[PDB]
């Protein structure tokens, strides 16, 4: 041959080849080229004229990369062919709920092997969440402030005379967020409610945790079982149910007469009494003029005669009728020094009226 | 090599996943008959084996669904199955097999096998020479390669075996993972076990526990140990006391009837069993369906109590009788009660309530009863005539108190009431002697939290015994009484004078019901559910335990909470150490701390069951030209059973040595009779690639050996042999076993290797260097000795050779110093150079003699008292020629070259 | 004149939807109705409130579909039953009932990849998340792991929403761990008393490289039988190919707990083409024990022991094959799917269940009664057999005897079992019966079944019965309700089903007619029949080869799956070594499980009629309240009687 032999696309020369021209039955040995394998050299011979080929069964094939391998949470697919040889990629990619950690993503079959590392799939993370204030976080799991993770739910509880506002329950979503806002704990409120076929008894219309409220119903109505309603955490429990000037002011140690209601307007009227034994002072009766009540009464206050403050001073009732004894505004009461006493220097009558709770004791002085 | 697969091409399979393919696909595909076909392409994994498919569904239509398992089997021609067992004990020489399978239909293999070194184990394969052999797998048939090996560190170490065809493009490799163990046993030690309790057992709210480090005496030397920390929760109910049993309720189900005080008499058992059924919550016992009818009865007395309501808002017996104080304050009470059960018209409580604030209540502030009721045995404890005031009062405010959240808005001057009957109740509250004036007025002031100082401590000193007040008389009043003291203790928050006092009333059995229960009934119940209200499901748990270990920078804490309790929170330390615990807060809970760790083992860890004796001789005379092959060896086993009886049947696992075969016509000669048995296969293969064999016995032994012996034939020649092995076993157990293995040179075929205490190096490398004088040269040596990694330059003269069955000493005297290393050695001191048996005569080491040695740093073996040097396949060895010797004209070259080589080491040393 | 009556399950389930059927009998115009549900007995809540209208040209029949939340009130101190207040008002009349409540959100099936798994190695599980109608719902879920002593190990509390009902979750085995049985335990966080649960082996193996199976020649040992137990090994590798080598074989007695072995029985015998055959001989099994009267083994049962080592001695597999009774008949009757209650004067129906002694059904086996052997019939593929009798009008109890009359067997191998029927007893002794008959045979979905209406009562108010009310429970609830026109003068009239998807597995037909008869007493009678449906999937999910069958897959070769199943389905996948089952097929999910699951929660507890019209309601899981006052007992119990 007057050549080289060609330079082939898999294989490679091995020998030093400084001639020109080469005799017959030269035997020209080529290797197999980085990412390939072949059973032996694949030798070419020169006769005639032509580089002919010795060993045409043999032949260079692609090198056989091993299994990828599969990562945690983590799936592969094969890219330029549909064997593990030399030239393909393994791209990998990460199931729901789990990110990708570094910035290789493939593995790319050499020469020598599988090009990179096998790819790492953490699991998305939220953000530590905190206690709501006057509430807590019943459920988790333990360790203040730790980083959760895709799933883990999270739920709301208010203290006492607390009631929740927002979503109640929350867990870590797909995208490192929860699914869900932080809500807020407010004091526990109602509303006056709106009674169907009937009319509210009490005047407050903002109510706090445990107040009752009390109503009556239309006529050709009657109380559906209870007769009440409570303000609790969720609402009125029951709720209320029929089915088929302002108010007086209050004076001390007494009340009215009647039932209070909203609204009176001009020209109504109300009787007030005092409790027992107290004397009345002005008008009984009081009387709504132009959108105002009249000046309401006032209710005296009695003197008590008790044992103790008349052993102090040595006295003793007239009439032995206790031990203890009331006195009205206006009444007089007798006493007598007790035997063995004398009407003393600070003293001037065994007999004293009473007058709006202050009562003149006498004293007695033993002789 | 020609017409084969080389060995660095050969990627090995590794993927043996006993599960994999957990994947979530959708069928989103247009359906065909509702139906949605999705094709899904899959990598399978390297197994030789049948994968098992199961496949689950689940849509929003149609729910789940699982399918039938879908079987594929993966396969090939030809491949390598490497049978590794689960572990194995560090230090110990074992025998594992391939096994090579060819499945082709009519094409015989030529193949040949190679197993990798590993620097981690021990066998014939090193980093210089490779483990070969080629064998012949003729066609639908198998083949069994033998290899034995020593594994020498301890953890997840690798096998790899690669295996390629002759004349065709057909390779395969397997490279699997066992474990290596420790050679002790595995135990663990209880080092602590302490009670957790803060509040009990904790000072100052904190409760630190010291723990001490672990014994550790019989631990075996360079093995790991592991602590754990195991902190669990104490979880404990509280004995909330046994609720009244429903069926004991039955008779207080009363129809109301009768006047204005009988009505209430009939009124007040019915209203409080429901308050306490519902509270208790027994109607499941009772009867679900009852609770109608007895609500009925509520309103019914209710309805029939406003009968006798007089127009001022008040109660009397009868229409005309002047209105009674204590009836309409009790109507009150009732009626208050039962507003959770029925419509209570709040005209009539408030109405009530009122009145008696303005007709019944003096200036002092206290309640006067201006008409007393007809019935007298329905007011229970104000009979007793003592202390009207004080008790009348109690009883009126309580009712006022309970009525407070209804009639607060209507009565105005329900505040300001309440206030002056505190006041009286007060006052003269001390002055009290009755038990039950004292437990009404306590419970009238627990409930405005009035009831402190003095007044408490009269409350509590006047109740007998701790659990009762009790008063000389009718035991009725006793019991209104404790009930009242019940429910002010249950507002007063004092849990721990609760239980006493209930499990009193418990114990009396009072049901109510009967002449003149009316106080006796409501109050007893009244009290009793609210115990059940007030009364507290669990001890409160919230423990904080933060342990505290010297190698840790931070501190590791956990929060045991009531939900969690019952989780074993586990924390690890590889150190033995001694450390602190700090638990704090409510709760008990329990601490754990128990090491595992590898004890020394007294007790035999191989061949327990069996004893195995194997010897391999030459067999003598011989004859001429038939046979079977040249050199002839006798292989004898003997076996005894280490029971009081003899054995069942047995197993005999002979895996010959590389390139020999067992005699046709002894194996013959065992098989007939005899009590055993070798199967017609075993018998019928050729000579050829029977390197495994099994023999049967029908029994063996236990009183003493049983024998047997055939001769082996060399067929094929290999520079290295590997040792044979020999297994017994019974067949109903593979694990209590016995293996054996014989090497006609290396005595018991162990292979060679230096062992103290725990810690072994392979010794199958090569002897020494070998080299051929000529080609060495003066830079040769130079460059060589000159290496960082050579340590010690010697010219040493071999004083004595200790001759020992498994290592040959070569004491050597150190004459020169060339260049001296860790070793400060000197001048005249001697030297042990160790070395295997089988370089003895390859080294031909003779006393008087000199040599010129040079080694690494690695060959170093011993304690500076001991330092021996270990003659490796780094070490030259040289003869060193005499000085008379060196006139002569044929070892002129080497003494040149000697004599060069200690001038330049000495004179100039290496140039770095 | 016009009677209201209300017919809601015998317990509500929550997050559930729960149907409620409305009647105003005997009513003209329109009749407004308000249904609203609170709980008991406080009534605090009102859990629902629906409305409707019963109009004529609906026969005065409505329903109500209502839901009841889980609200975290329902939770008691623990231990009680939780109950809710019925009531329904119609016009002026309100008719209330108080019914249980089970706590049971819905089902939660876990799934392992693995049955045995070795230290170190991770435990991936997947929990799927459905309601009483298995039907993916989004709730969340409180995963427990626990060790073989019972100590949680691993708490956590996830959500099911955005994961059509499959939740994925892993657990990692420490290297240092006890073995034995681990379990998961899951539960929905509203009802943490229904408590699922799926365990997992832990422990060091490694996979064999072969199979081998015990298999005798029949399922059983007759004590009679002079060739005795003769045993049939077969071997072959995890790939396909079969396995040449020797088999130890070794016999033994189980009595229940006590095994005895038998030294004498042991033999060698040859593993040929994968197959070898051993037979314990009856001598040597009399002999093994020492007792001479072989009558005394019957009970027992028998373990085989096979050792199989291979040629090559490389590896040995021994397997076991227990729990082989010592029979003297080959089949056993069972009377678990027949009515314990019949109809005097009427034809009652047996369905007699014919197993074999491991508890197959048995195939085209011959049943009959004693003294009666016209009435002889033949068991289907599902081992059930239909019988009809004659009843005679009487109160004497009815005692059922029934053996089997397989020819070619001797009457002392045939088996035997008795039975008893209580006598339904009617209101009033007005003897008014209804009776109901379906033929048995395999029912699948797509079909139409024909029940037959049978009517027997006097004469004085025959033409009074207008229409039967028929309810079919299903999964627990009710499925459908409605009514069948009667006209005066017909005895018996056919109502035409058809059987959809919704009624796998089975369902209970449960009808009543009501009337004014006898002295002017309002009356009720009912009866119910249990019928079973062919247990599968509701749609189908195949798994099949996406390629050539020629083509052998190779390892490490890419290959085509073909999945065909439910449009919009989302299907979860797993593919494990057959030689992990080998070692533990337990705790497999299939689908039979799944229905399993499901019919053990059901509120029916009998196949069929009761003791009285009370009875028929009740054990068909129903509770009827009328306003003229005829209603079922109360039920406080959540699982059915003993
Ligand atoms: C480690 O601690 C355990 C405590 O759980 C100890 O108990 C052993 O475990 C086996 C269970 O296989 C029990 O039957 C015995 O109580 C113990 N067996 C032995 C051989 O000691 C034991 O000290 C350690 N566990 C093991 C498996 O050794």
């Amino acid at each position: 041959c007057n050549e080289l032999p060609p330079r082939r696309n898999t294989e490679i020369l091995t020998g030093s080849w400084s001639d020109q021209t080469y005799p017959e039955g030269t035997q020209a040995i080529y290797k197999c080229r980085p990412g390939y394998r072949s059973l032996g050299n694949v030798i070419m011979v020169c006769r005639k004229g032509e580089w002919v080929a010795l060993n045409p069964l043999r032949k260079c094939q692609k090198r056989p990369c091993g299994h990828p391998g599969d990562t945690p949470f983590g799936t592969f697919t094969l890219t330029g062919g549909n064997v593990f040889e030399y030239g393909v990629k393994a791209v990998y990619t990460c199931n729901e709920g789990y990110q990708l950690l570094g910035e290789i993503n493939y593995r790319e079959c050499d020469t020598d092997g599988w090009t990179n590392d096998i790819p790492i799939c953490e699991v998305v993370k939220c953000l530590p969440v905190t206690a709501p204030e006057n509430g807590k976080i019943v459920s988790s799991a333990m360790e203040p402030d730790r980083e959760y993770h895709f799933g883990q739910a999270v739920r709301f509880v208010c203290n006492s005379g607390y009631k929740i506002e927002g979503d109640e329950e929350m867990h870590c979503s797909d995208d490192g967020f929860w699914s869900k806002e932080k809500p807020k704990c407010v004091e526990i409120s109602c509303k006056s409610p709106d009674v169907i076929n009937g009319s509210p008894i009490s005047q407050k219309i903002i109510y706090k945790e445990n107040e009752r409220f009390q109503y009556k119903c239309n006529m050709g109505y009657e109380y559906s079982e209870r007769g009440d309603a409570v303000c609790t955490e969720s609402g009125w429990r029951p709720l209320p149910s029929c089915e088929e000037c302002g108010p007086p002011p209050p004076i001390d140690n007494g009340d009215i007469t009647s039932f209070p209601l909203s609204v009176y307007a001009p020209a109504s009227s109300v009787e007030y009494q005092c409790q027992n034994l107290y004397q009345l002072e002005g008008n009984k009766r009081i009387t709504c003029r132009n959108g105002q009540w009249s000046e309401p009464p006032k209710c005296l206050h009695p003197c008590v005669i008790s044992r103790e403050i008349m052993e102090n001073y040595n006295i003793a009732l007239r009439w032995t009728a206790k031990q203890k004894l009331y006195s009205r505004t206006g009444e007089s009461v007798e006493f007598v020094c007790k035997r063995g006493y004398r009407l003393s220097s600070r003293s001037h009558t065994l007999r004293t009226t009473c007058w709006d709770g202050k009562l003149e004791y006498p004293t007695c002085a033993k002789r | 090599d020609e017409d084969i697969i080389a060995e660095e091409n050969i990627v090995s399979r590794s993927e043996f996943p006993e599960s994999w393919l957990w994947n979530v696909e959708d069928l989103k595909e247009p359906p065909k008959n509702g139906i949605s076909t999705k094709l899904m392409n899959i990598f399978l994994k390297d197994s030789i084996t049948t994968w098992e498919i199961l496949a689950v569904s689940m849509s929003d239509k149609k729910g789940i669904c699982v399918a039938d398992p879908f079987e594929v089997t993966v396969m090939q021609d030809f491949f390598i199955d490497l049978r590794l067992p689960y572990s194995v004990v560090r230090n110990e020489q074992v025998e594992i097999r391939a096994v090579l399978y060819n499945y082709r239909q009519n094409q015989e293999l030529k193949v040949r096998v190679e197993l990798l070194h590993n620097p981690a184990f021990c066998s014939l394969a090193t980093t210089k020479r490779r483990h070969q052999q080629t064998v012949t797998i003729p066609p639908k048939s198998s083949l069994s390669v033998p290899y034995v090996i020593v594994p020498l560190k301890t953890g997840l170490q690798e096998v790899e075996v690669k295996a390629a065809v002759y004349h065709h493009f057909i390779s395969d490799g397997v490279r699997k993972s066992l474990k290596v163990v420790p050679e002790g046993i595995r135990m663990n030690k209880t080092v602590a076990v302490r009670t957790l309790d803060p509040e009990r057992l904790g000072r100052e709210g904190v409760q630190k526990e010291d723990i001490p480090p672990a014994d550790l005496s019989d631990q075996v030397p360079d093995t790991e140990s592991e602590t754990r920390i195991l902190l669990q929760g104490t979880p404990v109910a509280q004995m909330t006391e046994d609720a009244v049993d429903a069926e004991r309720l039955k008779h207080l189900i009363v129809t109301p009837s009768g006047c204005g005080e009988q009505n209430m008499i009939g009124m007040t058992p019915t209203v409080i069993a429901v308050h306490y059924l519902d509270e208790t919550e027994q109607w499941e016992k009772f009867g679900l369906e009852k609770r109608q009818g007895a609500l009925e009865l509520i309103k019914k007395g209710y309805t029939q109590q406003l009968a006798f309501r007089q127009p001022s808002s008040a109660f009397a017996a009868f229409v005309k009788r002047a209105p009674s104080t204590w009836l309409t304050a009790y109507v009150v009470k009732v009626f208050s009660l039962a507003v959770n059960l029925i419509a209570i018209d709040s005209q009539v409580l408030c109405g009530a309530v009122k009145w008696l604030i303005l007709e019944k209540q003096k200036p002092d502030g206290v309640f006067q009863e201006d008409a007393p009721v007809i019935h007298q045995e329905m007011i229970g404890g104000l009979r007793n005539n003592n202390e009207k005031d004080m008790a009348l009062t109690a009883f009126v405010l309580i009712s006022l108190q309970e009525a407070k959240d209804i009639c607060e808005e209507q009565v105005n001057s329900l505040p300001g009431s309440i206030t002056k009957a505190g006041d009286f109740l007060e006052a003269n509250y001390m002055n009290l002697q009755r038990s039950y004036t004292v437990a009404i007025a306590g419970y009238a002031l627990a409930q405005m939290g009035r009831l402190k100082g003095p007044l408490l401590n009269k409350f509590l000193t006047t109740a007998k015994d701790k659990n009762r007040w009790e008063d000389p008389g009718k035991q009725l009043y006793n019991v209104e009484a404790t009930s009242y003291a019940l429910l002010a203790l249950l507002q007063l928050k004092d849990f721990d004078f609760v239980p006493p006092v209930v499990r009193w009333l418990n114990e009396q059995r009072y049901y109510g019901g009967g002449y003149g229960s009316t106080q006796a009934t409501f109050m007893v119940f009244q009290a009793l559910a609210q115990y059940q209200k007030d009364a507290p499901d669990h001890q409160e748990l919230n423990l904080d335990v933060s342990l505290q270990l010297p190698s840790r920078s931070s501190k590791i804490t956990h929060r045991i909470h009531w939900e969690s309790a019952s989780l074993l929170r586990s924390e690890e330390t590889k150190e033995n150490e001694g450390f602190t615990v700090t638990a704090e807060g409510k709760g008990q809970g329990t601490l754990s701390v128990v090491t595992m760790y590898h004890a020394k083992a007294k007790d035999q860890l191989t061949c327990n069951k069996f004893d195995l004796k194997v010897t391999i001789k030459p067999a003598p005379e011989t004859e001429k030209r038939p046979q079977d092959a040249k050199n002839t060896m006798i292989l004898e086993i003997c076996t005894r059973y280490r029971g009081d009886q003899d054995a069942t049947m047995s197993i005999l696992d002979i895996s010959m040595m590389t390139g020999f075969a067992p005699d046709t016509d002894d194996l013959k000669q065992l098989a007939n009779g005899v009590d055993r048995y070798i199967s017609k296969y075993e018998l019928d293969k050729a000579f050829s690639d029977r390197n495994t064999l099994i023999i049967y016995l029908d029994k063996v032994s236990h009183s003493e050996d049983d024998c047997l012996a055939f001769k082996v034939h060399q067929y094929f020649n290999v520079e290295l042999i590997q040792p044979g092995a020999v297994k017994v076993y019974a067949y109903y157990n593979l694990e209590e076993s016995c293996t054996r293995f014989y090497h006609p040179e290396k005595e018991d075929g162990k292979l060679n290797k230096l062992c103290r205490d725990e810690l072994c190096r392979c010794a199958e490398e090569n002897c020494f260097i070998q080299k051929s004088d000529d080609k060495v040269t003066l830079e040769e040596r130079l460059d060589k000795a000159c290496e960082p990694g050579v340590d010690y330059v010697y010219k040493t003269r071999l004083v004595k050779v200790q001759l020992s069955n498994d290592f040959d000493e070569y004491i050597m005297a150190i004459e020169q110093t060339i260049k001296s290393g860790s070793d400060e050695v000197q001048v005249g001191q001697q030297r042990t150079f160790i070395s295997p048996i089988k370089c003895r005569e390859a080294l031909k080491l003779e006393e008087k003699k000199h040599y010129l040695m040079w080694g690494l740093s690695s060959d170093f073996w011993g304690e500076k008292p001991n330092l021996s040097y270990i003659i490796g396949k780094d070490t030259w060895v040289e003869h060193w020629p005499e000085e008379d010797e060196c006139q002569d004209e044929e070892n002129q070259k080497q003494c040149q070259d000697l004599g060069a080589f200690t001038e330049s080491m000495v004179v100039f040393g290496c140039p770095n | 004149s016009p009677m209201y009556s209300i017919i809601t399950p015998n317990i509500l389930r929550l997050e559930s939807e729960e149907t409620m059927v409305l009647e105003a009998h005997d009513a003209q115009g329109d009749v407004p109705v308000t249904v609203t549900v609170h709980d008991f007995p406080g009534k605090k809540l009102v859990l629902s409130s629906e409305k409707t209208v019963l109009t004529p040209a609906t026969n005065h029949m409505g329903n109500v579909t209502f839901t009841i939340p889980a609200n975290r009130e329902f939770k008691s101190e623990k231990g009680r039953n939780k109950f809710v207040t019925v009531q329904a008002t119609f016009g002026t009349q309100v008719v209330e009932k108080v019914v249980l409540v089970s706590l049971q959100s819905g089902y939660l099936f876990i799934q392992t990849d693995k049955t045995i798994y070795t230290p170190g190695s991770t435990v991936l599980y997947r929990i799927f998340t459905v309601n009483h109608k298995l039907l993916p719902v989004g709730r969340t879920v409180m995963v427990n792991i626990e060790n073989p002593e019972g100590i949680p190990v691993k708490q956590d509390s996830l959500s099911s929403q955005n994961q059509l009902g499959v939740l994925p979750l892993s657990w990692d085995i420490p290297e240092l761990v006890n073995m034995g049985q681990w379990k998961i335990r899951a539960y929905y966080e509203n009802s943490p008393q229904q408590v699922f649960s799926t365990e997992f082996e832990v422990k060091e193996y490694v996979l064999p490289s072969f199979e081998v199976i015990v298999e005798p020649t029949e399922k059983f040992y007759y004590i009679y039988n002079e060739k005795g137990l003769e045993v049939t090994i077969t071997a072959r590798f995890l790939y396909g190919k079969k396995v040449e080598g020797t088999a130890f074989v070794i016999f033994g007695i189980q009595d229940g707990e006590q095994r005895i072995s038998l030294p004498e029985s042991l033999k060698r015998i040859p593993i040929e083409d994968g197959s070898g055959e051993v037979v314990l001989s009856r001598k040597v099994l009399l002999d093994g024990v020492q007792n001479p009267r072989a009558e005394d083994l019957v009970g027992k049962s028998l373990y085989v022991s096979a050792t199989v080592i291979l040629h090559s001695g490389s590896d040995m597999v021994q397997a076991e094959r227990s729990g082989i009774p010592i029979v003297t008949s080959p089949y056993q009757i069972h009377f678990t799917k027949t009515p314990k209650y019949f109809k005097p004067g009427m034809p009652f129906d047996l369905m007699v269940f014919v197993t074999n002694p491991d508890g197959s059904p048995a195939y085209r086996v011959p049943v009959a009664v004693q003294g009666e052997d016209t009435v002889q019939s033949l068991t289907q593929g599902d081992g059930v057999a239909k019988l009809s009798i004659n009843t005679h009008p009487s109160q004497k109890p009815l005692s059922i005897t029934v053996r089997t009359k397989k020819q070619e067997l001797s009457e002392a191998e045939q088996a035997t079992r008795t039975m008893q029927a209580l006598p339904y007893s009617t209101v009033g002794n007005s003897n008014n019966y209804l009776h109901l008959s379906v033929l048995r045979t395999e029912l699948r979905p797509g079909e139409t079944l024909n029940v037959n209406f049978l009517l027997r009562m006097d004469r004085a108010h025959e033409a009074k019965i207008r229409y039967y009310t028929y309810l079919i429970m299903n999964k627990g609830r009710l499925l459908k309700a409605g009514r069948q026109v009667r006209e005066p003068g017909q005895d018996l009239v056919v109502l035409p089903l058809s059987i959809t998807t919704d009624f796998i597995p089975s369902f209970r037909l449960v009808a009543y007619y009501t009337l004014i008869g006898a002295s002017g007493q309002r009356e009720v009678v009912a009866d119910s029949v249990w019928v079973d449906v062919k247990d599968s999937c509701v749609g189908s999910l195949v798994v099949k080869s996406g390629q050539s069958e020629d083509r052998q897959p190779v390892p490490g070769q890419q290959m085509t799956l073909k999945i065909e199943g439910d449009h919009g389905a989302r299907v979860v996948l797993v593919a494990v070594d057959k030689g992990v089952f080998v070692l533990n097929k337990k705790n497999k999910l299939t689908q039979s499980k799944i229905w399993d699951v499901v019919e053990k929660a059901d509120i029916g507890c009998t196949p069929g009629s009761g003791k009285d019209y009370a009875g028929v309601f009740s054990d068909a899981g129903l509770t009827f309240t009328s306003s003229s006052g005829q209603q079922t007992a109360q039920r406080a119990e959540l699982q059915c009687p003993q």
